């Protein structure tokens, strides 16, 4: 089983979506969840450290999800940190670019709690958690 | 399909428009669930949308005009259900 | 406001309608 | 004051009962137009009353009143002794199907049965039906032409039903009265943007649809197209453009357009403008864009008055 | 006295019942404005009464009274024989969505559905819609443009509902009437501080957010930016600045700004100012700052009157 | 305060409303 004290960073431009994701994570047993409004704030909070999983939106102001993922992978201290990508449009080119950047998973809005739980379980199994 | 409430909640896409209704004289609260895709299609049709450019759900809250459209759709649905 | 208002009020409604139609046609 | 305004004032000044009685002798279109005009009335001055009353008196004497209601009188005479407005309405609908744009009518009747299309076009003007047929596809247009060539006549009942259906469609369209949403409206919007966002929008639309962007481009006057305008219109334009404004605007213009402007000016003025262009220092792009926008506004004003052809 | 003040005096001098009856024939905005103006009335003098009464009489004769209530009269006539203010309100809302700042409207409609945004912009002026679209992101702006290009018309009920929602949002905004809280207000505050605290605040804001400080810097006139102002405005400024005040202020000015001021003065006056600068002893920084503040106040006064461009 | 005050008090409220509207528009 995955560690229930794992710290999650939810990054999205909409506060309501972040609250929904936090509630879904709480229903799954994860209570250590922090929220970020854009890529810059997400990177600033990542520089603090202590996070074990990232859920980030694709299109965000001042930094999109792809650039944030590339910056995370470029950092040695956070290159192995799993990142979950949530988007509104599942274009093949964007998915391929994210996979080349090192995305751990992909979620398409709208989605159900079952899909999110399945994605988290698959990511944890791939990482051996 | 008949299933426990938690299973029904687990299979509802999020975010979504949830409407609480009452079926008098029966006791309890009913739910009318409107998917964001249907709401966007109705908004497109009402405001001259050609339908060639579907709107992707970004996870944002419905606007006041969208809320009024949902209102109208729900009123029609409740009238049909009652009839 | 002389008696012309009262005199015009006693005209046949068809006459008024024809005057209105001609005025709208001239536009 | 238009005739509608005078009629509205007359109806307002005769009392509600008299105005209602007058409405009973007016067609639905006239009643709707008067009601719409009566809605926006805010004040009627002394002149707007007295002149309207005097003109109404002179008009009532113009046709000397009379003209008892034709329909009721004719019906009574026929009943005692032994078409009409329906024929007049069919004639009006025939007129209504000729004043519309050929594209609008063609789209209205594109999905109709080919025999119905042929029947409609037979009663229309030759030019309007010719224009409508030009917009149809080859197969449908030629089928309609062949059906017209063998048109055998239509019973009055079927023609009346078709006219009523067309009148209902026209009433629906007029209730909609579709605000301009074609490429022309976007082109007007795009022409008033800054060059950055204008070019970005044009490029993006071309990325989505090159044909759509080209249609918007063809419907927009973004300057630099005055080279394609005739010499006479350019000469007319130069009479309304300030010398300094033209000098600033032509600073960022292409050499072909610059020569087009110079060729339409007097030789002394052309030399003066060339010297000013060669001697004046760099001009900020925003000022040049503003001057070009002003020149385009002048061009639009001249075109609306018919003095300039675009 | 403004027309609102004259109307308020008229309402106050006709009695409470008559004023209440008049309010029944006025729109909500007019009633609210009059009530707000009636609230601040402290005294009405003899002239403010007599002139208002005479002007009211001349205005009542101007449009010669009349103009029976359009809505009730039209309804009665239609009922007896057989849009309106709703159409007028929709037109006013169309006007209201064009007089606002493009940024404010764009932020108001940024989160709306793209089809709703396209529908709103179709009914707007070309320039206003162009400016609003320029502020949207690439994807949303191009989606709205594409939806406009394929705009098929909106039913009157949906348009009326959208207009009512927009009117409610506008009423909420006007009730808020957000006091200026952007970088401009801080820049105005910062410009009136002493140099020490002004520079400290600017540096600290840059430490927190360089972009925010730059925006505040771009919105502030902290002197030493008159070098970027055109020569004509500087020459106009010199006509309102005392020679001694300019001499003291230019003592602490940079050589580029000093030459900018000198180049806009007459050669004799420029030589006199140079000699005074070379001969006058050291000046306390506080006095120089005060003189620069006075010069900036003069610049602001000239800019408000349109005589100076910043 | 001559009879003009009383004469103005007898005017139609719609006339007063229109005068007020014109005055506010002229501002």
């Amino acid at each position: 089983m995955a560690d229930k004290e794992l710290k999650f960073l939810v990054v999205d431009k909409f506060s309501t979506m972040r609250r929904i994701v936090r509630n879904l994570l709480k229903e799954l047993g994860f209570n250590n969840v922090e929220e970020a409004e854009d890529g810059v704030d997400a990177l600033n909070k990542l520089q603090a450290g202590g996070f074990g999983f990232i859920i980030s939106d694709w299109n965000m102001p001042n930094m999109d999800g792809l650039e944030l993922l590339k910056t995370i992978r470029a950092d040695s201290a956070m290159s192995a940190l799993p990142v979950l990508m949530v988007t509104a449009e599942a274009k093949k080119e964007n998915i391929i670019a994210a996979a080349q950047a090192g995305a751990s998973g992909w979620v398409v809005k709208p989605f159900t709690a079952a899909t999110l739980e399945e994605k988290l379980n698959k990511i944890f199994e791939k990482l051996g958690m | 399909r008949i299933q426990p409430y938690h299973e029904f909640a687990r299979n509802l896409p999020v975010p979504t428009n949830l409407n609480l209704i009452h079926l008098k004289p029966l006791r309890g609260t009913g739910l009318v669930v409107f998917s964001p895709s249907l709401v966007f299609i109705a908004v497109d049709n009402l405001f001259g949308g050609d339908g060639r450019f579907p709107t992707k759900v970004e996870g944002r809250e419905f606007t006041h005009t969208e809320q009024r459209v949902i209102n109208r759709m729900l009123k029609l649905a409740l009238e049909g259900y009652s009839d | 406001m002389s008696q012309r208002i009262r005199e015009m009020s006693d005209n046949d409604p068809r006459v008024v309608a024809l005057v209105i139609r001609q005025w709208m046609s001239n536009d | 004051l238009s005739g509608t305004d005078k009629s509205v004032i007359l109806l307002m000044t005769i009392g509600e009962d008299r105005a209602a009685e007058v409405f009973k002798h007016l067609s639905t279109r006239e009643v709707q137009a008067l009601s719409t005009a009566m809605a926006n009335v805010r004040q009627i001055s002394n002149k707007q009353l007295t002149d309207v009353l005097s003109e109404f008196e002179q008009e009532a004497e113009q046709f000397a009143a009379l003209n008892i209601n034709a329909n009721e009188y004719l019906r009574s005479v026929l009943v005692k002794a032994l078409d009409i407005l329906e024929t007049r309405d069919t004639t009006s609908g025939i007129e209504t199907l000729n004043f519309m744009e050929p594209q609008s009518a063609a789209d209205l009747i594109r999905d109709e049965h080919p025999q119905i299309i042929a029947t409609i076009l037979v009663h229309l003007k030759r030019s309007q039906a010719a224009d409508i047929l030009a917009l149809f596809d080859e197969r449908l247009r030629h089928d309609v032409m062949l059906r017209i060539a063998t048109f055998g006549g239509v019973q009055p009942a079927a023609l009346a039903e078709l006219t009523e259906v067309l009148n209902g469609l026209l009433d629906g369209q007029n209730l909609k009265r579709s605000k301009m949403g074609g490429v022309r409206t976007a082109a007007e919007i795009i022409n008033l943007m800054k060059t950055q966002q204008e070019e970005a929008v044009i490029t993006a639309v071309r990325e989505f649809d090159g044909e759509l962007a080209q249609k918007i481009i063809d419907e927009m006057f973004l300057f630099e197209n005055l080279v394609d305008v005739d010499d006479r219109s350019i000469q007319r334009l130069l009479q309304e453009v300030d010398s300094e404004s033209l000098l600033i605007a032509l600073k960022g213009a292409e050499p072909p357009l610059r020569e087009k402007f110079l060729r339409n000016m007097s030789q002394r003025a052309a030399d003066i403008l060339r010297d000013d262009l060669a001697n004046r220092g760099p001009v900020r792009l925003s000022q040049v864009e503003n001057e070009q926008k002003a020149i385009l506004l002048i061009v639009r004003r001249l075109a609306e008055t018919g003095e300039m052809v675009i």
